[PDB]
RNA sequence: CGAGGGCGCACCACCGGCCCGUCUCGCCCGCCGCGCCGGGGAGGUGGAGCACGAGCGCACGUGUUAGGACCCGAAAGAUGG
RNA sequence: CGACCUGGGUAUAGGGGCGAAAGACUAAUCGAACCAUCUAGUAGCUGGUUCCCUCCGAAGUUUCCCUCAGGAUAGCUGGC
RNA sequence: CUCAACCUAUUCUCAAACUUUAAAUGGGUAAGAAGCCCGGCUCGCUGGCGUGGAGCCGGGCGUGGAAUGCGAGUGCCUAGUGGGCCACUUUUGGUAAGCAGAACUGGCGCUGCGGGAUGAACCGAACGCCGGGUUAAGGCGCCCGAUGCCGACGCUCAUCA
RNA sequence: AGUUUGACUGGGGCGGUACACCUGUCAAACGGUAACGCAGGUGUCCUAAGGCGAGCUCAGGGAGGACAGAAACCUCCCGUGGAGCAGAAGGGCAAAAGCUCGCUUGAUCUUGAUUUUCAGUACGAAUACAGACCGUGAAAGCGGGGCCUCACGAUCCUUCUGACCUUUUGGGUUUUAAGCAGGAGGUGUCAGAAAAGUUACCACAGGGAUAACUGGCUUGUGGCGGCCAAGCGUUCAUAGCGACGUCGCUUUUUGAUCCUUCGAUGUCGGCUCUUCCUAUCAUUGUGAAGCAGAAUUCACCAAGCGUUGGAUUGUUCACCCA
RNA sequence: GUCUACGGCCAUACCACCCUGAACGCGCCCGAUCUCGUCUGAUCUCGGAAGCUAAGCAGGGUCGGGCCUGGUUAGUACUUGGAUGGGAGACCGCCUGGGAAUACCGGGUGCUGUAGGCUU
């Protein structure tokens, strides 16, 4: 799919329709003292080997895009994510189609 | 061959007390007299009730017994109650009652006597009225026990409210998954 | 086996009638449903939306709330061993008002006026429908005609 | 397995109860030696409060 | 006996009302702390709620469960000899 | 007459020993001895499950489950 | 002159995954008192309009608005079961099957009894212990209850009837 | 050293996925309805192929026009859709839902209700509203994705976003952490364990719910017959045969099925021995011939009697010698 | 008796060809300055009024096609329920009720609502 790179949509902290930029949204880095990164470093310390399951049986080729929405106002750089469906290209702000063109020969 | 059911020929329905309790016993054959030897309905309820267990013969507090004596043309009237007038201490003002019950706790029965009213037992009532007349036959809150709080459609059903069985109450007993559209969903 | 797909085995029950596909008429649209009349429901393809699904064609329910284009009926739905009572939205291309309650209503305002009229002249009148009695005593006449002696006609093998 | 509507149990019966259960058929026996102990205590301090100080 | 009429228990259906959470809209009030303070309203919606208590204790029955668990039955595993 | 047969004395002990090797032998037990204990181990599997009369009286189907010899669930049943 | 294709008007034969037409059996709803008809009141909804809609408050109407039958409503707790099988009919795979798989009703399973010699399911009929009467399905030479009727009319000779 | 090494399945394995879904049919004119039933499809694709508005008409054909022909473009006429609408199929659709333009982001922010599967649980998908903020159009309106039916995913954990929000334990400040609300990272065995073999050295609990051997149903295949008679038979359908077709029987073949047996019915062949069948090889008595005789062939009554010795091979079968 | 504007049902209204059309109307028609669109004032938009019913439109016609409605087909096909009916079967008959569709043969060829005109 190809989205814009900007979109008019509604912002919650401004109450009404506004421009955005968008991007596309990356998974952060892991903190290592999140509570459950805790729980799981203490319980694999010591002897008893791999404490909890390691999924290993991948079935789908592809993810839901998200896009990162931030309002270009400049008081309110308020944030959202869309998600869309899935798709295995993605192309953010890439040249549009036209209709009545000759295909490369 | 007859062309029958028999799975409901029998009719369910208590014909006697199960209580051993040889006063309840002495008004109840005193009452099944009274049922079949007059044509007032009255003792049949009567009759009928003093069969019924303790769960479907609630007790009566003070307060709803004061109120449903204070409806228009109830003056002069003996509220009958097949089972325990209980004091309400929700009410400050008690007027002047005639009451009929089975049983009557301590602190209700001085109420009423202050209040210049008076108590019968049903043996009593039978002779101040054996046909019922001038009565008010009140009967207390039949669902109002724990049991039915938890009765209806399963508490996991969409537009149920009734309560689950839980050992304890707080955040962490039966309240994640399927109580909140954060944790799997709500219904 | 089956699958379970909303419109599965719909080929002719959603499908337009011979020679009457196109503009939906507008008088369908024009039809006035209050809370509380009878309405069937067809389900036309020609509109995709408010589309009821296949086990309410041809069932008839009573209409008990009123939107823009839609309207919320109760029809019952026999599920098994029991009959509950549905309650869904159906945009008005897939409805129409039913005449065995306009029929009814009809009979109702006879009998009251036959009540007025019999009761201000006196008399009594049969206000009951009754079941098709068995026929009464007549005479045929032969008109002085006998009458015409039929016989099984000979076999023959036609063709 | 659980049959229709009822509780969640958690009964704290895996760990071999059975073994150290603590039944209290001396209790009466030991009521009245600490109240036998009690009386002689009092006895032995002879003017002074029986329960202490 | 009785056409009609009346007060209506319990309970059922429905409509209102109140309490807590969360939204939307909006205007007022309080004062030793004039505040990034406190309180209040209307309209939806979430609650195992209120709306003149019904519970507690004891006994019995049935059902489910943890325990040797209705009775008998493995091939195995472990500790020490 | 030999890499021969054999007594007695010694050494090696159980996931160990010993094997010119067959998973052989290790007290009639060996692809892990025997003894006691954990232990009444667990079993969705097989077998059994003790007096009388009266009344009512089924299911082998729905949905979900590493589910297909089993359960939960709805249904059908009885009792109050 | 002739044969093709093409067109036109006809003609033979068909369709589970074709169709103009289109049954039988079948599915839903209605057959009143919560109804009907009068007045009024409320609304922040709707709006040319005292307009629409809904709600509410009073009043008057009983020939109780098809047949037939039946007393209904409602709650709690709950076992067993979750291998099924058979028959008429419809029906899928298969050459077929006492095969495998569906639909409908009934049955067996859970069920004895009369008959089919015999038989889980067919036909009749379902069951407390008995006497009398009468039947069902089926029978009435003898086994073996009952034609030991002066039964009626035909057909048939088989050296595998 | 510990553990695991899916399920369905006309036994299991191999093969397939009938394991989560969608279309038509089966399906018996409501709905529902099975098999490793039939014909297919899905894990995507699309800033437009989404949303409005406007203007147009499509497939195909006929007739014409320089190059130009059977297909290049232009023109007229006919054209109920015989085209197109992303894809499988079905439905639907014509100043449409198709094509071309113009403007856009309703593919946005929210609370409930409902439908579909259904236990009337969830997910997914969908329908009708209500409250915002927008788009488009002159407006009525239409739009919160794709004309409809499919295109997908819990707890726990992680990650991002939002509230000048709550908690962070004696108080305060600040980092940090925890929380509330909404997205995403996925479990395709698709209501969602973290998982390779081998055993003939094997073990146990069971199973005739389930295979290998008999028996039973069936008889496709095997075997043996019949009907018709185009032909073969120097001629001549039928002495002897019998193509194209068609009707049967048999259970000495092999299949098909899985009813009995898995707390056991000893599983090939030979040897030995008895009996039975007839669809008769010989012998007895016969009929027919393309029966001169001899020999042979066909058929009838017929199972009384006989049907052998050996080489090779475990063989049954086979083949050869006599 | 008709028409116009807006319609409801959506062929008894459609399609092919022919004839007639008074009056209003509806059109064809004339032009591009403005408004507005085009490759093209053909279409669309605008400004008109010389001419014409030739066309559209209306009415009528056709042993017209279609469509609508009847008869026939036909109590046929099929079918609910029944039998210890028949038949080796395949299938068939009867009882009890329901009951079609072609071909073929007839008739018909728009009704109508609101508002506004013309018709001696
Ligand atoms: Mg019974
Ligand atoms: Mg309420
Ligand atoms: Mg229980
Ligand atoms: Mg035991
Ligand atoms: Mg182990
Ligand atoms: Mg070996
Ligand atoms: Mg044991
Ligand atoms: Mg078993
Ligand atoms: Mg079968
Ligand atoms: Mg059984
Ligand atoms: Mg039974
Ligand atoms: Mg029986
Ligand atoms: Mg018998
Ligand atoms: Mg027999
Ligand atoms: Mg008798
Ligand atoms: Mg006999
Ligand atoms: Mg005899
Ligand atoms: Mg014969
Ligand atoms: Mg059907
Ligand atoms: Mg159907
Ligand atoms: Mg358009
Ligand atoms: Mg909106
Ligand atoms: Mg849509
Ligand atoms: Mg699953
Ligand atoms: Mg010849
Ligand atoms: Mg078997
Ligand atoms: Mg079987
Ligand atoms: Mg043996
Ligand atoms: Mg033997
Ligand atoms: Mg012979
Ligand atoms: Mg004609
Ligand atoms: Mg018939
Ligand atoms: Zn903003």
């Amino acid at each position: 799919v190809n989205v814009p790179k900007t979109r008019r949509t509604f912002c919650k902290k401004c109450g009404k329709h506004q421009p955005h930029k968008v991007t596309q949204y990356k998974k952060g880095k892991d903190s290592l003292y999140a509570q459950g990164k805790r729980r799981y470093d203490r319980k694999q310390s010591g002897y008893g080997g791999q404490t909890k399951p390691i999924f290993r049986k991948k079935a789908k080729t592809t993810k839901k895009i998200v896009l990162r929405l931030e309002c270009v106002e400049p008081n309110c750089r308020s944030k959202r994510m869309l998600a869309i469906k899935r798709c295995k290209h993605f192309e953010l702000g890439g040249d549009k189609k036209r209709k009545g063109q000759v295909i490369q020969f | 061959g007859v062309d029958i059911r028999h799975n409901k020929d029998r009719k369910v329905r208590r014909k006697e007390p199960k209580s051993q309790d040889i006063y309840l016993r002495l008004l109840v054959k005193l009452y099944r007299f009274l049922a079949r030897r007059t044509n007032s309905t009255f003792n049949q309820v009567v009759l009928k009730r003093l069969f019924m267990s303790r769960t479907n013969r609630p007790p009566l507090s003070l307060s709803r017994m004061i109120r449903k004596m204070k409806l228009p043309g109830r003056e002069n009237k003996t509220a009958v109650v097949v089972g325990t007038i209980t004091d309400d201490v929700r009410v400050q003002e008690v007027p002047k009652l005639k009451v009929c019950a089975l049983r009557v706790t301590s602190r209700a029965r001085s109420r009423i006597l202050r209040a210049g009213g008076k108590i019968l037992t049903f043996d009593q009532l039978a002779l101040d009225s054996p046909k019922g007349c001038g009565t008010v036959l009140l009967s207390g809150p039949r669902k109002g026990r724990e049991v039915y709080r938890h009765f209806g459609k399963a508490p996991g059903t969409p537009h149920s409210h009734t309560k689950p069985y839980v050992r304890s109450k707080g955040r962490k007993f039966e309240r994640a998954r399927g109580r909140r559209a954060s944790r799997g969903y709500k219904n | 086996t089956n699958t379970k797909g909303k419109r599965r085995g719909t080929r002719y029950m959603f499908s337009r009638p011979f020679r009457k596909h196109g503009v939906v008429p507008l008088a369908t649209y024009m039809r006035i449903y209050k809370k509380g009349d009878i309405v069937d429901i067809k389900g036309m393809g020609t509109v995709q939306k408010g589309m009821p699904h296949k086990c309410y064609h041809g069932k008839t329910g009573r209409v008990y709330n009123v939107t823009q284009h839609a309207v919320g009926i109760v029809v019952n739905k026999q599920v098994k061993g029991k009959i509950l009572a549905k309650r869904i939205n159906v945009r008005i291309e897939h409805i129409k008002h039913s005449k065995s309650r306009d029929s009814f209503l009809k009979r109702v305002k006879e009998n009251d006026q036959k009540k007025k009229e019999a009761k201000e002249k006196g008399t009594w009148v049969q206000l009951k429908r009754q079941p098709a009695p068995p026929r009464e005593a007549h005479f045929v006449r032969t008109n002085g005609k006998e009458p015409e002696l039929l016989e099984p006609i000979p076999y023959e093998f036609m063709a | 397995a659980p049959s229709r509507n009822g509780m969640v149990l958690k009964p704290h019966f895996h760990k071999d109860w059975q073994r150290r259960v603590a039944t209290w058929f001396n209790q009466p026996a030991r009521k009245i030696r600490r109240r036998k102990a009690r009386q002689a205590k009092a006895r032995r301090i002879a003017p002074r409060p029986a329960s202490g100080p």
